[PDB]
């Protein structure tokens, strides 16, 4: 003839959380940039033999 | 003299890598545990100092 609770009280959880993050950069872009690719010397020869 | 009348292409290089783990049993109390959350408390002063 026993009946049973409607629910249980369960316990309670809480929850503590942290996210830590940090970024550092450096960049550096310093000199002369010269060319590398430069035109060479040409010749040419045309002749009518005939 | 005669690199006036030929040209030369060189390419070279090499990668390295490495890929290692280390696994242990631990606790909330363990000497891995400890060191992180230290990191975390020496973030959180770095913040607040700028």
């Amino acid at each position: 003839l026993a009946t049973p609770s409607p629910f249980d009280m369960e316990k309670m959880v809480w929850l503590d959380v942290n996210i830590l993050e940090i970024r550092k950069s450096v960049l550096e872009n310093f000199g002369v940039d010269w060319s590398k690719q430069i035109p060479g010397p040409f010749a040419a020869f045309g002749k009518d033999f005939v | 003299l005669g690199n006036l009348f030929k040209s030369t292409n060189f390419q070279s290089g090499n990668t390295d890598l490495v890929i290692l783990v280390t696994p242990r049993v631990v606790s909330a109390a363990s000497l891995e545990n400890i060191r992180q959350v230290s990191q975390a408390v020496e973030m959180k002063d770095e913040y607040r100092n700028t």
